């Protein structure tokens, strides 16, 4: 016999259960599996949300007559701020419920979580015994859903100017977003979106060229995937093959030929990309807006002359104007 | 509001007919042998 | 050693420092010089251009604000007196960066390459526990004497910029601090979420002499402590004790730091002022509310019990409590605490009455300066909204503080990330690939 | 004879290779990107919507575009030597004879390099799947550049070779489309992220699992260009991934198969949304949710926001953004959050 | 709603200790390599 | 074939110094003449608009087009 | 600004605060010079 | 490489030239166009 | 009417999820 | 009267160094 600790600690760092559940799953699954309820209940039988803490409603729950698309968890009100808002600061669970209450209970256990899986991956990989930053990589759509859910409320300076959790919601957000900042002309958000745009791509011929370069053990009869028997000791494929594709396409210098150099560069490229946009929307929380150009060009008379950015100004003044049901005055705001 | 029972039938006839014909095709090949 | 013999390449050349010390030490105190150089070099730049009859935070100057807030420069309600204590900080500061560059480029090249062999007094090493925890007593006693300092300069040097004086800021003298250790970890105990919030929330420069002693002399006697005192054993079985912990553990500090400094330079006023730094996310907000109250209260329109398009208040409403706050999108603002807008704060939330007849002068045009100057701008500074057009240019200097801080912060964080893993990794052994012959996956029961 | 010299000259081996495709991808390549190039240094787009947008009338580099023809052309091609210029230079520049120039040219060098992939692969010997690959931006290309034109009245609302003008495309098409809505662009952004995501995790994975046979800790110098024996234990990646998310790849073939299909099959599907938009059907409303917004005036979603949003873009975007229509709208009828 | 708080503290509190303890013990060991 | 063969060849100094700054002045006198005007025939910043003519040119037929902007131009605007 | 005897040196100190940037560059000159070890 | 029975000017010849006039032509007259006053 | 066929296409998608974890085809070296 | 002279000089003040180490060879 030994005592219950021992036991206990290490059947939590068991690497031979089915799932890996270390030190850092223990306060992970409680946090996520309320996440998961809170959401699932949420969008389907929540009662309406105040959100503009003037008496406006809106429901987002399937059965007050929402389908999939239009469906979300309407965030917490604007008379409710910054502040801690739980079930027992409230005086009853109906008027929780009617403040955005689901939300931030739904979010906070959502963040805390997703960083307890960061510390799950690199713990799995110290059990077996391989190498670290899988979760460095991991850090880049976490410190993205950050930003969208707790930055960018402080600083707003509410939880109302979240994001809401479905789809239409979430294109509401972005279009309220790209009126009030114009994230389009932020240089950032450009790197964000060139490293989505290449990702995908080198994604795309990567696939393609490995494919492409795979040794004969098949016939035409049975799939092409039948040559590989899992574990082989021959890697399956002639890298000088795709390389002399390659090389041939673009130019002979233009075509990698490590194996270690690519998967490295593979990994590298989006995961920027996303820090940069990332902190792009961090940063315009503190309203470090994009780039605004009004009337480059005018003549000598002294007239302007439009450009592109009039145009894009000119819808950006038309979102901005119909989001403030606030008053028909406001001169310099936000916030 | 309104839910439209001709669209009620489309969703369960295009979720059937894949299904069940993805049903049969595996349990053929793997009620046969070696 | 400087070739592939190292086992690092070229953009890992820094790390061939694990084990040299005193290559490693002059790579060090000739890197302290730049911060001090840029330090000195920039509150010059900033003070060439200095215009001292202007405020400072709408033509852009982040260094000379620092020195305002010691009372150094400065008379009473933020002007400037006299630009001398700028350019002495900035000039010694220029001058000492030299001597900190010269010990740099002399240890990186005429030094012993070790320092093990030449000294035992500035002779260690990762793996001696006892040396690591002499040096860190050290570095806390003289971090101990440098938070005793500012309690020198708040209680007989002339005091700091204590912007909560009567009529507008002037510089007070600290008479009386707290040494009160109830109200001191009371500040630690609240909640961060808004409405309470941390040490953030503090708001008396009392509080702040008062723990500067608190923490200068915890750090003095933890400081003696670690001289004379040996790791104990759980406290070495939950570490790795490797030239790159350190550095890790330490990254881990500086990204929660920058996180705790944005925080800080975005809400606070009472050791970030108003009248150094522009005013506050809230404080423009709540100015544009009073001064326009201030306005229509002119034409004899009643205000304090007037309902909107929406009702709920038209200028004034209720807060969740029931104290009266102010209407509008301004309603969820009402944890914010102006020097300027307390005169006028009742028993429970604003006063109408105060407003009518306790007016005076400072308050008014504070909140009318402050409606136009609210934090925004663009990343080519011009002030507002995509929709306004180029004609005014603003950026608070806190949005730059925090802006900066910020992405520093998340970058240290990531880098706290990758440190610790190699530490960890390379303890076990397994930093540079997996080991052919034997691999702990084949010898592990394969699931279902 | 001759022939078989013609072949044996072009589809030698070069520092970089030519091929019977280089007849085509070369000229037209060449003269498209160097149409847009002289496009965006001298020439106006006065005559057409009242912009500048070039570096001699005094823009930047994020506001220039070789902009469309104007609306009164119809889909006419405008030829230099066709009755729209006769002949003439000068006013071809100015009615946007580059655009169309450009936009033909540049679909015949993607014809080019899609050919050129094809021939370098029958030469090298090896399948060519990366041709395969290459026809989701060709798919691409004309269902946005040339069928979404051909389905309108005009060029004129097809996307201006530029930065600024392709974010105005943007605007426009959420604005009267509602084109987020619509499940073939959903489709189309999962694909792509899909795309992204694998991406990262698929290096990140690879480069996380390495052998060691190096000295250094840098284990890009322990690789040799052959495949005799393998560089990164598969069966330690699944392990872990099994484990940590539950399901994993045991089949490099498949794993590299699945990298190939997401991004092509998401930009394929969203051709087919795009097309859609050309004839203007376009998902733009559920009508039970018309209905019930009609019998019930305090029922709110953030779908009716977005209604109320696209309304704020059209009526405020049109007037400068549709000037052959010679719109006037009095300040009273703009839509405004306020008055409701 | 007040017996509420007390028992979510206590659930809190309960797994925060775990996990403190669970780093405490022995983990620069659990590596399959060096232990 | 390498860049450090070509960078290094009297020859390639002796035409590329004389070609090279004739270019330069060839493209630099292009537009300070403002011969880039005429034959692109873009505005200068003068000649937007005229003083009997205050909205944007718009061409609104597309075989008289040609006509049309040459009575633009030809009323000085 | 600066006082009137230093005023002189009023382009010394505008070109001061780059200095900085310059110490990250030398460090590539110097390591391309010596051919990259 | 580009061919070694050397055809007097090759192939690689016209790919630099037709990216070396343009350039120079147009990196002189961008930089005329910034003395404008406007 | 509508919800239950959403929340039926929801709940065949997790018991997917719990077959295809817990009862797999086993991938095994060879 | 210049003072443009040290913006001159002060930009060529850090290769100078490197520059006459590899003359006078050694130590780079
Ligand atoms: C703050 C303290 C600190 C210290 C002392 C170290 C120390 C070290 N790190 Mg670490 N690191 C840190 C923070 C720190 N790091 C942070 C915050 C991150 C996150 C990015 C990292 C990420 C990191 C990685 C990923 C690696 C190291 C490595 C190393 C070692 C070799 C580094 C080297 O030679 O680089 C020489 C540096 C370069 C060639 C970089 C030059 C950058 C240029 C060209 C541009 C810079 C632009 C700038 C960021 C933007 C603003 C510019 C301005 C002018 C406007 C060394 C022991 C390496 C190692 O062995 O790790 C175990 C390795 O692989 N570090
Ligand atoms: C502030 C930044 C910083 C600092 C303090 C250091 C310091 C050092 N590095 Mg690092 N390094 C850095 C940035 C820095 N590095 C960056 C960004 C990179 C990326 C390129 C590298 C890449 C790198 C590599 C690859 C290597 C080093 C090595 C070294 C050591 C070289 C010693 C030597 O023989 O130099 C000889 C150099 C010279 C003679 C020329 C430079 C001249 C100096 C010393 C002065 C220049 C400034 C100024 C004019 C002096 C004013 C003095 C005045 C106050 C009187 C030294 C301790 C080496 C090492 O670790 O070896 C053990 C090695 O191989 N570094
Ligand atoms: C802060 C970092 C630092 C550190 C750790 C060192 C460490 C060292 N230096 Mg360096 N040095 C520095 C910064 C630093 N130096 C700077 C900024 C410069 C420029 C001034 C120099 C220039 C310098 C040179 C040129 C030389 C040294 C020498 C020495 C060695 C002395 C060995 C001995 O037995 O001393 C015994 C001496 C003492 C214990 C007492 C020293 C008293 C002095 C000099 C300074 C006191 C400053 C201050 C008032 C202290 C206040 C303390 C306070 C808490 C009350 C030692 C390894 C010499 C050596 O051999 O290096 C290998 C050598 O040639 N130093
Ligand atoms: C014997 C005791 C002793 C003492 C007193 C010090 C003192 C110091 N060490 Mg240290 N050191 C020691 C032993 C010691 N060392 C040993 C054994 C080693 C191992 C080799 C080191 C290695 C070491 C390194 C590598 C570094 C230091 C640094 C520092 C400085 C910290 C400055 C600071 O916190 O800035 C914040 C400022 C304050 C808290 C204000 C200080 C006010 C006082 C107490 C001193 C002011 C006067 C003094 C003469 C220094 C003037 C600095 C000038 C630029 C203005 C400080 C001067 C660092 C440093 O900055 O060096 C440049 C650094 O990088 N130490
Ligand atoms: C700031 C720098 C610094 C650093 C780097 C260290 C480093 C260290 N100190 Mg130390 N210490 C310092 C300052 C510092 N000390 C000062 C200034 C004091 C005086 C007050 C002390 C008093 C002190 C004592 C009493 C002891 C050490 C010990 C140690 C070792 C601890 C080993 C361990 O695993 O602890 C891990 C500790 C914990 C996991 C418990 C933390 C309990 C607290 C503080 C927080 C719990 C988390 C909670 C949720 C946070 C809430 C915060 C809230 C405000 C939101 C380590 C070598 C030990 C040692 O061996 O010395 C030789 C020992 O007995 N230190
Ligand atoms: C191989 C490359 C190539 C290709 C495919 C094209 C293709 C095209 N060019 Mg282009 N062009 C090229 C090279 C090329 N060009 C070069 C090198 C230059 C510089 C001289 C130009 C300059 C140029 C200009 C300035 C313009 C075009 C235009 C066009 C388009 C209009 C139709 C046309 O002229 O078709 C090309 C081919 C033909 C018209 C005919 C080919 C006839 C053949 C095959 C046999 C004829 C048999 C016989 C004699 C018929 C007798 C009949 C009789 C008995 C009745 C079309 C997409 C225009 C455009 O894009 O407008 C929007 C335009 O403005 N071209
Ligand atoms: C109440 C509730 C909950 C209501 C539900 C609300 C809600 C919004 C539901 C969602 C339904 C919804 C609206 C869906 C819309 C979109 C939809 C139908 C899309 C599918 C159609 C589509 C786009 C088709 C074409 C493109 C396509 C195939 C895209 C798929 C993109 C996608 C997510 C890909 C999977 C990415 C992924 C996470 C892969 C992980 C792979 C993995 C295990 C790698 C690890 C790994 C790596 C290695 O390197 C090696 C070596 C090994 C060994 C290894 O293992
Ligand atoms: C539907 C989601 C379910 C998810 C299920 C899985 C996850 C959750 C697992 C745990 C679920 C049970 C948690 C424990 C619930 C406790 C019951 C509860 O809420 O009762 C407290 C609830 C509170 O009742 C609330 O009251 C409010 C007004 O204050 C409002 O009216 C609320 O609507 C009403 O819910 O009351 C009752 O249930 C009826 C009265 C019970 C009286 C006996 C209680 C015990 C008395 C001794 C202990 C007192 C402790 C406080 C005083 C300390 C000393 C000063
Ligand atoms: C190691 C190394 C490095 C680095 C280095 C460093 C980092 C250094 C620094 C150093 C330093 C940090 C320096 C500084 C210097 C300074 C000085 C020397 C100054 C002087 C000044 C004076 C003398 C003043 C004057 C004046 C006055 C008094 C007043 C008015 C104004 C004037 C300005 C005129 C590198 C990477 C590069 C390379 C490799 C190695
Ligand atoms: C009043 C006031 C003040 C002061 C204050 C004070 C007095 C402070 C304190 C401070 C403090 C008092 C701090 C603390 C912190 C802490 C931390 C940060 C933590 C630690 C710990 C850790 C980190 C741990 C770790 C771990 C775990 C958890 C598990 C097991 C294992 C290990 C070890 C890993 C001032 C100045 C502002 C002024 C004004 C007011
Ligand atoms: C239209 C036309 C045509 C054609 C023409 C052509 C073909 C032209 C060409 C032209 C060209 C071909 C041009 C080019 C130009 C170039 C440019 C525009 C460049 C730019 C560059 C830059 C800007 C740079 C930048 C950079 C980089 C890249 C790297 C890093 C650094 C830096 C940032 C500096 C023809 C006669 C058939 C017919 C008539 C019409
Ligand atoms: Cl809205
Ligand atoms: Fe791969
Ligand atoms: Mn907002």
């Amino acid at each position: 016999s030994a005592n219950l600790w021992e036991r206990f600690c290490n059947w939590v760092t068991s690497t031979d259960n089915r799932l890996y559940v270390g030190w850092f799953g223990v306060i992970m699954i409680p946090t996520l599996l309320a996440a998961t309820i809170c959401f699932v209940i949420a969008f389907i039988a929540a009662p309406p949300v105040d959100i503009d803490g003037i008496r406006e409603p809106v429901s987002g729950s399937l059965l007050y007559g929402n389908n999939i698309i239009t469906g979300a968890v309407v965030p917490s009100s604007n008379a409710i701020g910054l502040h801690f808002y739980p079930i027992w600061e409230a005086a009853s669970l109906d008027e929780w419920l009617y403040n955005g209450g689901p939300y931030q209970l739904i979010i906070f256990h959502f963040l805390l979580g997703a960083s307890c899986y960061m510390g799950r991956q690199w713990e799995l990989s110290y059990r077996l015994g391989m190498r670290p930053w899988i979760c460095v990589a991991y850090s880049a759509p976490l410190a993205s859903a950050f930003a969208v859910f707790l930055i960018y409320p402080i600083g707003q300076g509410s939880f109302s100017d979240g994001m809401p959790l479905g789809i239409s919601g979430t294109f509401n957000f972005m279009i309220v977003f790209q009126a009030e900042h114009n994230i389009l002309m932020h240089p950032f958000h450009q790197l964000g979106v060139a490293g989505v745009f290449g990702g995908a791509l080198f994604c795309a011929m990567h696939g393609s060229l490995v494919t492409s370069s795979l040794i004969r053990e098949t016939t035409e009869t049975e799939s092409a995937n039948y040559g590989y028997k899992f574990g082989q000791e021959e890697e399956t494929y002639n890298i000088v093959a795709a390389h002399g594709y390659f090389g041939r396409l673009i130019f002979q210098y233009a075509s990698f030929n490590n194996s270690r150099s690519l998967h490295f560069f593979l990994a590298a490229w989006p995961v920027v990309g996303v820090w940069f946009t990332a902190l792009g929307i961090s940063t315009m929380a503190f309203n470090l807006n994009g780039f605004n150009f009004n009337h480059s060009v005018i003549d000598a008379k002294g007239n302007v002359i439009n450009t592109w950015a009039d145009i894009i100004n000119r819808a950006n003044l038309g979102m901005e104007v119909m989001h403030e049901r606030n008053a028909h005055n406001f001169p310099l705001d936000l916030a | 509001m309104e839910v439209n029972q001709l669209g009620l039938i489309a969703t369960a006839l295009f979720v059937l007919v894949p299904s069940v014909f993805l049903i049969i095709l595996y349990v053929q090949t793997e009620s046969q042998q070696k | 050693r400087d070739q592939e013999s190292s086992g690092f390449a070229w953009w890992a050349g820094n790390a061939r420092l694990i084990n040299l010390s005193g290559k490693l030490l002059g790579a060090h105190v000739a890197h302290a010089g730049l911060i001090v150089f840029w330090a000195g070099a920039m509150t010059l730049f900033e003070l060439a251009h200095f215009i001292p009859e202007k405020p400072m935070y709408e033509q852009g100057l982040i260094l000379i604000p620092h020195i305002a807030t010691l009372g150094w420069g400065v008379g009473p309600g933020g002007e400037v007196v006299d630009t001398f204590p700028f350019f002495v900080v900035g000039v010694v500061h220029l001058i000492s960066s030299a001597v900190l560059g010269f010990g740099g480029v002399y240890h990186a090249i005429r030094g012993p390459e070790t320092l093990e062999e030449y000294s035992s007094f500035f002779g260690y090493d990762w793996k001696d526990k006892n040396k690591m925890t002499t040096i860190l007593g050290f570095h806390l006693i003289v971090l101990g004497i440098g938070a005793l300092l500012l309690v020198a300069k708040a209680m007989f040097f002339g005091g700091l910029y204590d912007t909560w004086a009567p009529g507008g800021g002037d510089v007070r003298v600290i008479t009386n601090p707290t040494l009160d250790p109830r109200v001191i970890f009371g500040y630690l105990l609240k909640s961060p979420f808004g409405g309470e919030g941390w040490i953030v929330s503090v708001n008396n420069l009392e509080d702040v002499v008062g723990g500067h002693i608190w923490i200068g002399l915890i750090c003095i006697a933890g400081g003696i402590w670690h001289i004379l005192t040996t790791p104990f054993g759980w406290a070495r079985r939950a570490f790795i004790w490797s030239g790159e912990a350190y550095l890790s553990y330490s990254l881990g500090a500086l990204s929660m730091m920058g996180f705790i400094a944005t925080c800080f330079v975005w809400f606070n006023n009472t050791v970030y002022p108003s009248e150094f730094y522009g005013p506050t996310g809230p404080e423009a907000s709540q100015a544009q509310a009073m001064t326009f109250l201030i306005r229509d209260q002119k034409l004899g329109a009643n205000v304090g019990s007037a309902q909107g398009p929406t009702g709920l208040g038209k200028y004034l409403m209720r807060s969740p409590t029931g104290e009266i706050i102010f209407g509008g999108e301004t309603m969820r603002f009402w944890d914010f605490r102006g020097p300027w807008l307390e005169p006028l704060r009742g028993p429970n939330g604003l006063d109408l009455n105060k407003i009518k007849n306790d007016i005076q002068p400072w308050q008014e045009r504070r909140a009318a300066e402050y409606m136009t100057h609210a934090p925004l701008g663009s990343l080519n500074s011009v002030g507002g909204v995509a929709t306004e057009i180029n004609s005014v240019n603003f950026v608070s200097p806190r949005s730059w503080l925090a802006t900066s801080h910020f992405v520093l912060a998340f970058f240290f964080l990531v880098g706290h990330l990758w440190h610790a893993g190699r530490a960890r990794a390379a303890a076990a052994g397994f930093e540079k690939g997996i080991d052919r012959e034997s691999e702990p996956v084949l010898s592990m029961p394969s699931l279902d | 004879g001759w022939f078989d010299i013609l072949d044996d000259w072009l589809k030698r081996d070069r520092f970089v290779f030519v091929g019977w495709s280089g007849i085509l991808l070369f000229p037209c390549a060449y003269l498209a990107l160097g149409g847009w190039l002289t496009g965006t240094t001298f020439v106006t787009s006065w005559y057409t919507h009242g912009l500048a947008s070039s570096y001699l009338e005094g823009c930047n580099f994020l506001t220039v575009a070789v902009s469309t023809p104007a609306n009164s052309m119809g889909h006419s091609l405008l030829l230099l030597w066709g009755p729209e210029a006769q002949g003439d230079f000068t006013r071809w520049c100015q009615l946007g004879g580059l655009w169309t120039f450009i936009a033909l040219h540049g679909a015949f060098g993607l014809i080019g390099f899609m050919l050129r992939q094809f021939e370098i692969a029958r030469l090298v010997g090896v399948r060519p799947y990366n041709a395969i690959a290459f026809s989701a931006p060709i798919a691409v290309f004309v269902s946005v550049f040339l069928i979404y034109p051909l389905g309108q009245s005009s060029w004129f609302f097809a996307p201006s070779f530029g930065v600024a003008a392709i974010f105005r495309f943007l605007l426009f098409f959420q604005g009267f489309h509602n084109w987020t809505l619509n499940p073939f662009h959903m489709m189309g952004v999962a694909g792509v992220l899909g795309g992204a995501l694998l991406c990262a995790i698929h290096g990140a994975t690879v480069e996380n699992t390495l052998f060691q046979d190096g000295e250094g800790a840098s284990t890009f110098r322990a690789f040799n260009p052959t495949q005799a024996e393998e560089t990164y234990s598969m069966v330690t990646a699944n392990r872990f991934w099994s484990q940590i998310f539950g399901i994993a790849f045991s089949n490099k073939r498949w794993l590299h198969f699945f990298m190939l299909f997401v991004p092509v099959t998401g930009l394929w599907m969203s051709a087919i949304g795009v097309v859609g938009l050309a004839l203007n059907l376009r998902s733009y409303d559920f009508i039970s949710q018309e209905i019930r917004a009609a019998e019930d005036p305090e029922f709110e979603t953030f779908y009716t926001k977005n209604l109320l949003l696209n309304e704020g873009i059209r009526a405020w975007m049109a007037p400068q953004d549709q000037p052959h229509e010679n719109f006037v709208f009095p300040e009273e009828v703009l839509p405004r959050g306020n008055a409701l | 709603m007040e017996t509420l708080k007390i028992t979510v503290y206590i659930v809190v509190t309960f797994f925060v200790l775990l996990f403190v303890f669970g780093f405490l013990s022995g983990d620069p060991a659990r590596n399959p390599k060096r232990k | 074939r390498p860049f450090s063969d070509i960078i290094t060849s009297v020859r390639y100094w002796v035409i590329h110094s004389i070609t090279i700054p004739a270019l330069f002045i060839a493209g630099w006198l292009f537009v300070s003449t403002g011969l880039a005007y005429d034959v692109f025939g873009t505005p200068r910043p003068d000649s937007y608009y005229a003083q009997e003519q205050r909205s944007i040119p718009l061409v609104t037929d597309r075989f008289e087009a040609k006509q049309q902007v040459e009575t633009f131009l030809e009323q000085l605007k | 600004k600066l006082p009137e005897a230093y005023a002189i040196f009023d382009p010394l100190v505008d070109v001061l605060p780059v200095i900085p940037v310059l110490f990250l560059a030398l460090a590539f000159v110097w390591q391309a010079a010596v051919g990259f070890r | 490489q580009e061919p070694v029975s050397y055809p007097i000017f090759t192939v690689r010849w016209v790919a630099v030239h037709t990216l070396a006039v343009p350039t120079i032509f147009f990196l002189g007259a961008i930089a005329a166009m910034q003395f404008i006053q406007r | 009417m509508e919800t239950i066929t959403y929340v039926f296409i929801f709940a065949c998608i997790i018991a997917l999820f719990f077959f295809a974890i817990f009862f797999r085809e086993p991938p095994r070296i060879t | 009267i210049a003072q443009l002279t040290m913006i001159a000089m002060i930009g060529i003040a850090g290769p100078m160094i490197i520059f006459l180490l590899a003359v006078r060879r050694g130590n780079l």
